[PDB]
């Protein structure tokens, strides 16, 4: 039929946050995975439930791909059954998780000089994302028995820090574009195939 | 519901961030700054420690709220102590407004002191590039005479009042921190509690200092007798054989260190001693090659190697684009995994071997940064230094040398030059021991009161007799503030790193050089290619300030404490060649005049 629109995810030309990260359904159409697995701009490329090679003979029912930005020694935080700020308080996998994370590093583009503070991340929560929730809250995070009267005070956070991208930074304070593509294996009709 | 230690550790979560974040700010600003001055740069770095300084004075106050008493993981309760404990800005407004003005005013003094040769009373020199030479170079005891008392006249009498002060503004700031003096205040640095016997208390921290003070006498004993003599052969109708050794005569404008001696206390003055300068000029090294050979040494260890933002944005080599630069070697941790090196290289063996000591640093700072930013710093003040050393004494060693390819293979390790370079060693090592221990022991007494103003100098050149061998040129009243014509007491440092640092280091290497089964005199091991040396070392690098300094030292050591033996034994070939050379002469020094 027609060709999945995977393009229009990965070579995006602006990213999300961790925080409000952006999710895609795959309709009815055909995507080569290997154009994916045969790029080597690609840091980490690991599969879970799947094997790698043979999704372009498999089909799935849906198909989803979320895609935020996030810091190099945070993507170790975005696989089954981790803990973290990332993987805890901004965008938690199940621990049965069947797809696939693909990351790599983008200083390129999403850092500059004095530093590009527009990438946001959770830093406190007041209990553990669930898989695949998602929370833009603005609220202060009361962390004890005084009320934050809507202002940051004493034991009174408000929830939501930049990460500094500078140019200068380190790979795991350098800045990580990740796409994670969740495979649903159901009864329904598979409308997202490969190489029959 | 939430505990005080859990609300604190969130407070202390959130600080860690705000904290990183705004250091790393404030890091790259000095950068742009030691690395191109412009007008602009300063007051751009100036801005960030604006923004640093209230950002830390507010987070220590909000610290403070949450009662350590209450907090218990270890772990946390060091963070908080660090955050909480800052307090030197802590009363009236108006003590803070002047009574830093005078800190100020010292500083000024001692940065801008200018004495005149009577000689030639238009001709005034500079300390920092026109009378340090003449201390360094000069044999004239009349010339360096000159120099000695017009420093320590013109810029210590003035300083005197200054300094009076501030030692009751600084016990009172002390006072208000709970601590008992400025001199308790200091010695907290290594005050440490934790598990069982791995705590340590400030007040142990002079019992520890005086008792292996006790135990490197022997070595100055001889080392002095020794200078001494061979001072009477260029200066005698000046020096006693039998006393104590004139201040303006030493190696510096102080008995800092007496390297500057050399010339004048050579061993065996026909065999030159190892200058791999000629050889790295002929093999058309460069200053990366120093440090890639720098990083090959820490790889051969086990340790990493250096980060590719190191490369990048380094400053490696004196700038030629026209950047006016600060060329003094340091070692950058920016917080965000960007570590750096602003070092002016040339090709010389001795930036070679400081080469490998700054990497040592940056070591240090990649092994901690798995720490939260509070403990992102070695165990205490003397580690940082003991660990760059280290790596120098390895890189120097004959062994060494010829691995690198800078020797010739067939090299002979005379026990002549062995004795030449050991003796180098103990003018700079051994001779300041002395020095440090008495200026920090002068300072301790006077911030406890135990030194009335009447008596102050009147102790400072007593001291300076009994423990130092150094007796006062001509004799100088309470007018004089002779102790603050030293950049670190004008300038308010702590003055006992310097010593502590020294003990630590031979522990270390001969813990190191113990595990590269290194067999004969420790002063000849080269830890290269020893990954066991590479694990004890890094075990406890990793640690930072985050286990009680004692248990640090344990691991690498296997002891708790300063233990003054490896640095003995770093010297037992100089010491007993000196107690010969000694023998018919008199060791020690008649207390007076
Ligand atoms: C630490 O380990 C390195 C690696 O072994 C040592 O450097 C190596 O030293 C040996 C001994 O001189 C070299 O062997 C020589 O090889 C050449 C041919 O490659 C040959 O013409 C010579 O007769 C000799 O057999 C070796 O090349 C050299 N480097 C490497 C990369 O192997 C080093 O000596 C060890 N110790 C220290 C303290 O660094
Ligand atoms: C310098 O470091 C890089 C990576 O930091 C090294 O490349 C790694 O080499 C080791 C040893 O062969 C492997 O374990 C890694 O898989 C390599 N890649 C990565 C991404 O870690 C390089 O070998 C090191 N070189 C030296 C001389 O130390
Ligand atoms: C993004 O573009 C590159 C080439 O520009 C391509 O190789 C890659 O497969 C693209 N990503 C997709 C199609 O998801
Ligand atoms: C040094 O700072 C000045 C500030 O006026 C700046 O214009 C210049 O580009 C800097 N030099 C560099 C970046 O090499
Ligand atoms: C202290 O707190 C840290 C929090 O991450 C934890 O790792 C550690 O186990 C706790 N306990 C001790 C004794 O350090
Ligand atoms: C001593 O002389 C050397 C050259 O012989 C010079 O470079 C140095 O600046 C002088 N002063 C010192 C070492 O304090
Ligand atoms: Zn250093």
């Amino acid at each position: 039929t027609n060709l999945c629109p995977f393009g229009e995810v990965f070579n995006a030309t602006r990213f999300a946050s961790v925080y409000a990260w952006n999710r895609k359904r795959i309709s009815n159409c055909v995507a080569d995975y290997s154009v994916l697995y045969n790029s080597t701009s690609f840091s980490t490329f690991k599969c879970y439930g799947v094997s790698p090679t043979k999704l372009n003979d498999l089909c799935f029912t849906n198909v989803y791909a979320d895609s935020f930005v996030i810091r190099g020694d945070e993507v170790r935080q975005i696989a089954p059954g981790q803990t973290g700020k990332i993987a805890d308080y901004n965008y938690k996998l199940p621990d049965d998780f069947t797809g696939c994370v693909i990351a790599w590093n983008s200083n390129n583009l999403d850092s500059k000089v004095g530093g590009n503070y527009n990438y946001l991340y959770r830093l406190f929560r007041k209990s553990n994302l669930k898989p695949f929730e998602r929370d833009i809250s603005t609220e202060i995070y009361q962390a004890g028995s005084t009320p934050c009267n809507g202002v940051e005070g004493f034991n009174c956070y408000f929830p939501l820090q930049s990460y500094g991208f500078q140019p200068t930074n380190g790979v795991g304070y350098q800045p990580y574009r990740v796409v994670v593509l969740s495979f649903e294996l159901l009864h329904a009709p598979a409308t997202v195939c490969g190489p029959h | 519901p939430s505990t005080i230690e859990e609300l604190a550790k969130t407070f202390l979560d959130k600080f860690n961030q705000e904290a990183e974040d705004l250091d790393h700010q404030r890091s790259l600003a000095a950068w742009n700054y030691n690395t191109n001055i412009t007008k602009e740069n300063t007051e751009k770095m100036n801005e960030a420690e604006a923004k640093w300084s209230a950002f830390y004075e507010e987070q220590s106050k909000l610290a403070k709220d949450y009662p350590l008493q209450e907090i218990q993981n270890f772990t946390l309760k060091r963070q908080l102590q660090a955050l909480q404990q800052s307090g030197s800005s802590a009363l009236s407004a108006n003590k803070r407004e002047q009574l830093n003005t005078i800190l100020n005013t010292m500083s000024t003094i001692y940065s801008t002191g200018k004495v005149c040769n009577p000689k030639k009373p238009q001709e005034c020199l500079l300390l920092e590039p026109g009378l340090d030479e003449i201390m360094a170079n000069s044999t004239d005891y009349s010339e360096r005479l000159w120099v000695w008392e017009g420093w320590r006249s013109e810029v210590g009498k003035q300083l005197r009042p200054l300094y009076e002060e501030y030692v009751v503004l600084k016990n009172e700031m002390a006072r208000a921190n709970n601590y008992e003096d400025y001199g308790d205040y200091w010695r907290g640095d290594y005050e440490a509690e934790g598990a069982d016997g791995y705590g340590y208390n400030r007040n142990q921290l002079i019992e520890d200092v005086e008792r292996t003070f006790a135990e490197i006498k022997p070595l100055y004993e001889h080392l002095h007798a020794y200078v001494r003599a061979k001072l009477m052969n260029t200066y005698p109708s000046y020096i006693s054989p039998t006393g104590c050794l004139p201040a303006h005569l030493l190696g510096d404008m102080w008995g800092r260190f007496w390297t500057n001696l050399y010339s004048l206390t050579v061993p065996f003055p026909e065999k030159p001693n190892i200058d791999v300068t000629d050889a790295m000029i002929n093999q058309n090294w460069n200053a990366v090659r120093i440090f890639k050979e720098a990083e090959k040494f820490f790889v051969s260890v086990g340790l990493p190697n250096m980060t590719q933002g190191f490369w990048e944005n380094s400053m490696l080599t004196e700038p030629t684009d026209g950047r006016k630069v600060v060329c003094h070697p340091t070692a950058w941790d920016l917080q965000k995994g960007d570590f750096r090196i602003k070092m002016c290289t040339k090709v010389t063996m001795d930036n070679f071997l400081t080469a490998h000591h700054e990497m040592g640093h940056i070591q240090y700072d990649m092994a901690y940064a798995m720490q939260p930013y509070l403990l992102r710093n070695g165990a205490n003040e003397g580690f940082h230094e003991a660990v760059g050393e280290i790596m120098s004494l390895s890189a120097s060693t004959p062994k060494h040398l010829k691995s690198i390819g800078l020797l010739p293979s067939d090299f002979r390790e005379d026990n002549e030059t062995e004795i030449n370079f050991l003796l180098k060693q103990a003018l700079t090592i051994v001779g300041t021991l002395p020095f440090t221990y008495m200026l920090e022991k002068w300072r301790w007494m006077v911030f406890k009161g135990e030194i009335p103003k009447d008596q102050w100098m009147k102790k400072w050149w007593e001291m300076k007799r009994e423990i130092v061998g150094v007796m006062e040129p001509v004799p100088h009243d309470e007018t004089y503030c002779d102790p603050a014509a030293l950049y670190h007491v004008s300038n308010d440092f702590s003055f006992i790193r310097y010593y502590t640092r020294t003990i630590y280091q031979f522990q270390f290497q001969e813990a190191l050089c113990q595990a590269a089964k290194h067999e004969g005199p420790l002063h000849k091991c080269d830890i290269s290619n020893s990954t066991e040396a590479g694990q004890k070392l890094l075990n406890m690098l990793r640690l930072g300030k985050s286990k009680p300094w004692t248990l640090a030292l344990e691991n690498v050591v296997g002891a708790r404490n300063m233990d003054v033996r490896p640095l003995l034994n770093y010297f037992e070939p100089l010491f007993g060649w000196l107690k010969d050379q000694n023998r018919n002469s008199f060791v020690g020094w008649n207390t007076d005049w």
